[PDB]
């Protein structure tokens, strides 16, 4: 005798609005933080955040180290190693002289 | 890319770990599972009773 | 002639009681595989920082750097 | 024929004794399908010499 | 105290576990819905159609 | 709007207090024991203590016990190690330099961000 | 490179520690069955009870599983998973809240839908310039120009339409940072006595002895 | 919180065939009344070891 | 505190439940029938005495050895 | 205001319509009711000068 | 004559001792081993003195000249600064922040 | 009690070293090693490695 | 400790994801797909 | 915290055979009265011997 219990889990969660429960309740979560935590901690311009002893008390098992910078050497290890897969010149960035927006 | 630095792999020994209290080791909640252990496994084992001959 | 409301098995009749059963039990075998793995993982396992640690363990996903 | 292998000592599974049981099988196939393992107000119901029993 | 901390809130990792459990839940749904009821052996074994037959004499 | 619904026996409750009591009896059952080899220090008046007479309820179900009774205790000698280490930290001579330079989690240390 | 936009996500133990609560389940065969179906049926009937109750049985059961593997399987994330904001406000609040409105979505949305034609309700409605206002103005009430100030109007009513349905976030919201605050500040306290009375018997070893007894105060 | 408890006491002195019904109102009337006290035991604990 | 039903473990009716079998002619295989299978090492206890000594001996010598 | 009524999603129908005429601008006011107080600097009006380069 | 793939009586013996299980035989047996060798008594005590060890020896003595030197020595600096860490002179003898 | 066995148990080890490592080494050329015998050897080699680990 | 044990330092690494990069791979090979299939302007996809 | 034993004397005067029923009801609140003072006096212990 047919059943979606054993034929098809696609027609079996259609028929059964408590298996939607849980798929719209991981969207939701994953929508949350797309929306709030990815920009403010998960991004590198808003990364040193987990450095602060007030919202971030003891992310590394202590108070932050800031004589060591683990986070400064490893993002400039990666981005050393982005320059070297580019092959583009440090110096260039230097020779830059932005106008202003006068009036 | 990926990374496996020597700064994780540091000694380890034993002999210097600082340990637990009397206290914290009783709120570890190892003497409950040792007694409810027992408690459960006797529940279970003694509901199911076999035949027998009254003497 | 045969007796009414009965037929041969067909594909869409699904799997047999015994394959059910089959199925039923395979999470209670991969339980045996896993707890250990579980405790293994935990033991086996070391911190990723320290004080002293210049560097922290990396994972590139997609190979992008 | 299912109760001759019982008499023999050889233990059967619950779905292997179920398939012998196919108009049950069936109709509990789909109680399963259906997800509402409860029960007992039917029994109630259909058989009200049960009720309160 | 670390709990109180606004990187806690909105946790990835927590996030992580949440996903993998559901994920895991709607795998094996359909093993947690194979408990068997004993209704339709009573239905089967209780339900007497009326057998007399009829006789106008 | 009315529906006349007759009182349910199942919606009542007169069996969770007598259910615990039973598991309660069940677990006091057995504490029983008997008057060879029993010895109990009471308290200084002569009356019982309290955790005293539960005791062999406790180790009477650690007997019966497969698993716990024989790893539970692994983590006994982490205590005295503690009592040994606490002893010898109490009167440990260290360098004044050392400690002026880096005392450990003091307030006010720059090198810690605070 | 300027393209080049980096984001850092933090991970750790999170598959193992989640395969074995799905595991459990098994094991616990959803105990809680009786105890949900006994309330659901006291707060409500309809056809689609199942579908409520067996989402309430999951997280129940998820919450309880969580519980007791942060009582005794005390490793790693279950240590933590109780004393977090995150897990109580998402991984326990935000299903519950989530539930009716994926159960009964489309009767609440038609009547929020509807409500944003908001109008006065009477009970025995035969009156007809009722029904003449209700279509032609479109309410009971006087339409006369607030399309004048329709902006705020629209936003308004669509609260005015939730906030029959905005206490249950309220009430998901004050019990979930209630447990939280629960757990957290009783371990927080209990840890502290114990560090105390461990500090004042390391001070005086005459007491630093196992003075309750070992399993006595461990079993209490 | 203490009166919630003489309250489960004296009204099962009344009628102990209730004290089955009425024993959730008491749990209820505990967790509560307990809350309140534990609210107001956060601040203090969040005065300190986060402010400097 | 918790209703009747909770406790009994059934709102209406007491489903029966299948029993164990038993698989006559053999013993009960289970978590807790192990010890019927594996007792504790007893045959080769005189031998560990012999190993860990002759393990602590030899370790000995090369850890000397070596810190010579 | 007559449509809104009626049946066959048409409330929903007026409503989102009135969201997405309306209701936007209504956000950005009640946004800027705590913003009208507010000390703000003069804009920095573009100087129409950057951005043009010759074809090639 | 049985249609189906019928399952030996050695099989069924088997897959009896994997499905036979209950709660507590999983609880308490797996729980006893993890509480003991856990975060709670021994790896968390093992791995929570080596961050306040190793942060006491890079802030005395230095990483780089911690590893320079021998394994003793290594061990006995460790153990002085775990007697450091335990004895908290510091915070009133309290592992409190 | 105990001291006096102890000390008359020494010739049975003792003579017992011999046999066991015979059979052993009998067991392991002949392949007829089980279940008992290998949860004997683990047992074995634990405890020579915590002795090991002592020498050193 | 108290905060240690409520403390979650069971970290193994950190994933790092230049969004930039998977965002222009990703239209990357909605371009590809859309090239291979020879898919008209009016479709779903 | 004596409002527990009041409570537990008064209801033992009205029916003494409820006595034996109702004293774990008076132990468990006799301690969570106990236990917020013994809350309170963790801040006093800690407001002295510890901060500066
Ligand atoms: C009237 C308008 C009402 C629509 C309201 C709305 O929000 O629409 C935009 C909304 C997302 O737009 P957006 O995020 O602002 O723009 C960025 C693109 O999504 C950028 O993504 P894309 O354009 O490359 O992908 C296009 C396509 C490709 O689809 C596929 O590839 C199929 C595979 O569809 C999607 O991917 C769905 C949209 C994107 C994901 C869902 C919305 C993201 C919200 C924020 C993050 C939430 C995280 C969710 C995590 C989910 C679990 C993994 O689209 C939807 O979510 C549903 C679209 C349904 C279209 C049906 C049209 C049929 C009409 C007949
Ligand atoms: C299921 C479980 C349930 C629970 C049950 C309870 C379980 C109990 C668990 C207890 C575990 C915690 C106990 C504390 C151990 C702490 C270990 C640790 O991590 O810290 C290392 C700790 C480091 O301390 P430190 O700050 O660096 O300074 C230590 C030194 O002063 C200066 O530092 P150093 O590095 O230069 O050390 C100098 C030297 C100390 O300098 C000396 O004074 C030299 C004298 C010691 C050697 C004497 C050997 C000869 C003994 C006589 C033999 C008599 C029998 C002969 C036959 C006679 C026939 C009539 O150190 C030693 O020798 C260490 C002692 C090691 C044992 C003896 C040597 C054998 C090593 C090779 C292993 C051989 C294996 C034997 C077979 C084992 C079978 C199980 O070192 C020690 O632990 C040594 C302290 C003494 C042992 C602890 C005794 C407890 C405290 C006082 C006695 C209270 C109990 C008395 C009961 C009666
Ligand atoms: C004594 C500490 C435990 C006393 C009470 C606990 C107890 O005996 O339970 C039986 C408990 C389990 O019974 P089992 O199956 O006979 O254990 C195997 C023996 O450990 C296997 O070792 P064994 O006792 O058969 O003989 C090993 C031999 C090794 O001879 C040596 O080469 C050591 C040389 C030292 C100088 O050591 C001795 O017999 C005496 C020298 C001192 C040790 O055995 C022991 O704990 C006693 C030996 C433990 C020694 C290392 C402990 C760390
Ligand atoms: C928008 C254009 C609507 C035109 C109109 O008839 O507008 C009709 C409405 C008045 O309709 P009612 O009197 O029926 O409420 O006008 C307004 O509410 C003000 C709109 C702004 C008119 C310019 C000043
Ligand atoms: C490591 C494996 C544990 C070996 C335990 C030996 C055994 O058979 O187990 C037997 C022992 C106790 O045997 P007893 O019946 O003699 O008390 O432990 C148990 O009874 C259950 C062990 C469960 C863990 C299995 C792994
Ligand atoms: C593709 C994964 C690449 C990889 O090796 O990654 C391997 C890592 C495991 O690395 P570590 O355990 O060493 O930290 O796991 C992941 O990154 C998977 C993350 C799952 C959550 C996102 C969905
Ligand atoms: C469906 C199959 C798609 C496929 O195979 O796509 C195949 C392409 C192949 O790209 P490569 O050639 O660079 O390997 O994959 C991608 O470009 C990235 C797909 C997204 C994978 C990450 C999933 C998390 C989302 C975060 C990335 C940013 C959002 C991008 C929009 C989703
Ligand atoms: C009816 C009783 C009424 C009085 C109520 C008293 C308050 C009781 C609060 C119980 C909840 C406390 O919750 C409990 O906290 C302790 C203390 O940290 C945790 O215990 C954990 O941390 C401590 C702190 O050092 C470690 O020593 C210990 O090894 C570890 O298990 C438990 O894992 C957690 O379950
Ligand atoms: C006391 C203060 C007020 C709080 C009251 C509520 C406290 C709740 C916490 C205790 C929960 C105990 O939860 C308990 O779970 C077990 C499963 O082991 C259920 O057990 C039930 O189901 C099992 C099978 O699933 C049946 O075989 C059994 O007959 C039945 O009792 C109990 O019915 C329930 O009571
Ligand atoms: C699952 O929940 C059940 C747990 O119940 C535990 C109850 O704990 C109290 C048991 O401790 C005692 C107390 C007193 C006693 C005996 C001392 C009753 C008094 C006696 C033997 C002298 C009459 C025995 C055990
Ligand atoms: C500490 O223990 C860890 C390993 O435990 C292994 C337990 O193994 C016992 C296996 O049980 C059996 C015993 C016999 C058999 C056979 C098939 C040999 C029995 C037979 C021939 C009678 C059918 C099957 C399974
Ligand atoms: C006051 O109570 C303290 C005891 O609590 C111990 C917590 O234990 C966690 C779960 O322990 C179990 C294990 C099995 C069970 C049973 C045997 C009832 C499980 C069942 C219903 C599957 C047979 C009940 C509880």
């Amino acid at each position: 005798v047919y059943t979606n219990w054993q034929s098809s889990y696609t027609r079996l969660f259609v028929s059964k609005p408590w298996m939607w429960h849980p798929l719209a309740w991981m969207t939701l979560s994953v929508g949350i933080w797309w929306k709030f935590g990815k920009e403010s901690l998960c991004n590198e311009r808003s990364f040193y955040i987990h450095t602060h002893p007030k919202w971030a008390p003891h992310k590394f098992h202590t108070v932050y180290n800031w004589s060591r910078d683990p986070i400064k050497w490893t993002l400039a290890e990666q981005y050393a190693s982005i320059i070297r897969n580019t092959n583009t010149d440090i110096e260039a960035v230097l020779k830059i002289k932005l106008p202003a927006n006068a009036n | 890319p990926s990374t496996s630095p020597a700064d994780k792999d540091v000694p380890m020994s034993i002999l210097h770990t600082h340990g637990l209290s009397y206290v914290n080791w009783c709120m570890s909640l190892a003497p409950g599972l040792l007694v409810f252990e027992g408690f459960f496994r006797a529940r279970y084992y003694r509901s199911r009773v076999p035949p027998s001959r009254t003497v | 002639v045969p007796v009414a409301n009965f037929r041969p098995k067909k594909p869409w009749d699904g799997p047999w009681g015994i394959q059910i059963s089959q199925k039923k039990d395979r999470p209670f075998i991969a339980m045996w595989i896993l707890f250990p793995l579980l405790l293994v993982d935990h033991l086996t396992r070391e911190y990723y920082a320290y004080w002293h640690s210049s560097k922290v363990p990396v994972t590139d996903v997609f190979g992008d750097f | 024929r299912l109760h001759e292998r019982r008499l023999r000592g050889d233990v059967i599974d619950e779905w292997e004794e179920l398939d012998y049981h196919p108009l049950v099988r069936d109709d509990t196939y789909l109680a399963i399908d259906f997800g509402d393992p409860t029960f007992g107000r039917y029994i109630w119901k259909l058989f009200p010499h049960t009720d309160g029993d | 105290l670390i709990p109180v901390s606004l990187v806690d809130l909105i946790n990835i990792n927590i996030i992580f576990y949440i996903l993998l459990l559901y994920t895991l839940l709607l795998f094996f749904i359909p093993l947690f819905l194979a408990s068997i009821n004993y209704t339709y052996h009573y239905i089967y074994k209780y339900y007497n159609y009326n057998y007399n037959f009829i006789n106008n004499n | 709007a009315a529906p006349a619904e007759k009182p349910d026996p199942a919606l009542d409750a007169t069996k969770a207090l007598p259910k615990a009591l039973e598991e309660v009896e069940f677990f006091q059952s057995y504490a029983v024991r008997r008057k060879t080899g029993f010895h109990l220090f009471n308290r200084a008046t002569g009356s019982p203590t309290i955790v005293g007479p539960m005791f062999y309820n406790l180790y009477n179900f650690v007997r019966i016990g497969r698993v716990s009774k024989y790893v539970c205790w692994l983590s006994l000698p982490l205590v005295f190690q503690r009592m040994w280490m606490k002893n010898r930290a109490t009167g440990m001579e260290y360098d004044i330099d050392l400690e002026n330079y880096a005392p450990f989690e003091a307030k006010k240390n720059p090198m810690h961000g605070h | 490179m300027l393209n080049s936009n980096i984001y850092i996500i933090i991970y750790g133990g999170i598959i193992m520690y989640s395969i074995m609560i799905i595991i459990q389940m098994f094991l616990y065969n959803f105990s809680n069955k009786i105890y949900i179906e006994v309330e659901i049926n006291k707060y409500i009937l309809s056809k689609n009870n199942i579908d409520i109750y067996w989402i309430i049985c999951n997280c129940t059961i998820i919450i309880i599983i969580t519980t007791l593997n942060h009582i005794i399987n005390k490793i790693g994330i279950y240590n933590m998973i109780e004393y977090n904001i995150c897990y109580w406000l998402i991984g326990t609040g935000l299903g519950l809240y989530i539930s009716p409105f994926i159960v009964f979505g489309y009767k609440f949305f038609v009547y929020i839908m509807d409500l944003n034609n908001y109008s006065l309700n009477i009970y025995h409605n035969n009156n007809k310039m009722n029904d003449i206002q209700q279509i032609y103005n479109g309410t009971n009430y006087n339409d006369t120009m607030i399309f004048f100030i329709k902006d705020i109007n629209n936003i308004f009513t669509i609260y005015r339409s939730i906030n029959f349905f905005m206490n249950w976030l309220y009430q998901m919201i004050y019990y979930g940072v209630r447990m939280w605050l629960v757990f957290v500040l009783h371990s927080f306290s209990l840890g502290s006595f114990g560090e105390l009375i461990t500090v004042i018997t390391d001070n005086n070893l005459i007491f630093n002895v196992f003075y309750i007894g070992l399993l006595g105060l461990g079993f209490i | 919180v203490a009166m919630c408890f003489s309250s489960y006491m004296l009204a099962a002195a009344r009628q102990p065939n209730m004290s089955a019904k009425l024993l959730p109102y008491c749990i209820l009337g505990f967790a509560l009344s307990e809350a309140l006290a534990l609210f107001t035991l956060l601040i203090a604990l969040l005065e300190l070891f986060v402010f400097s | 505190p918790l209703p009747n039903a909770v406790v009994q473990g059934y709102t209406s009716v007491r489903g029966p439940k299948r029993p164990l079998d038993h698989f006559y002619g053999r013993t009960p295989l289970n978590i807790d029938t192990l010890w019927h299978w594996v007792k504790f090492p007893h045959r080769y206890d005189n031998l560990r005495f012999a190993v860990c000594f002759w393990a602590f001996l030899v370790s000995a010598h090369f850890a000397n050895k070596k810190q010579r | 205001d007559m449509m809104k009524v009626m049946p066959g999603g048409k409330a929903f129908v007026g409503t989102a319509l009135g969201l997405a005429l309306f209701g936007g601008w209504g956000v950005e006011f009640v946004k800027n009711i705590s913003v009208m107080t507010k000390e703000k600097p003069p804009i920095d009006w573009n100087n129409e000068k950057l951005g043009h380069l010759t074809r090639s | 004559a049985p249609l189906y793939p019928v399952l030996s009586q050695a099989s069924l013996y088997k897959r009896h001792f994997f499905k036979n299980i209950k709660l507590f035989h999983v609880v308490f047996y797996v729980g006893a081993p993890c509480v003991t060798f856990g975060t709670a008594a021994w790896s968390g005590s093992n791995r929570n003195s080596r961050e306040a060890i190793f942060m006491v020896i890079e802030e005395r003595h230095g990483w780089d000249n911690f590893k320079k030197l021998s394994s003793h020595q290594q061990g006995v600096i460790m153990q002085e600064a775990a007697q450091e860490s335990l004895l908290a002179r510091n915070k009133g003898e309290l592992h409190l922040p | 009690e105990f001291w006096q066995m102890y000390l008359a148990c020494w010739p049975y080890r003792f003579r017992n070293t011999v046999v066991e490592w015979e059979t052993c080494k009998a067991k392991v050329l002949k392949g007829s090693v089980d279940l008992q015998d290998i949860v004997d050897l683990l047992y074995l080699l634990a405890w020579a490695y915590l002795f090991w680990i002592l020498g050193e | 400790s108290p905060n240690e044990h409520l403390m979650f330092f069971d970290f193994s690494s950190w994933l790092l994801v230049d969004f930039g990069k998977r965002w222009e791979r990703w239209v990357s090979f909605k371009k590809s797909f859309l090239t291979t299939t020879r898919s008209p302007y009016w479709s779903p996809q």
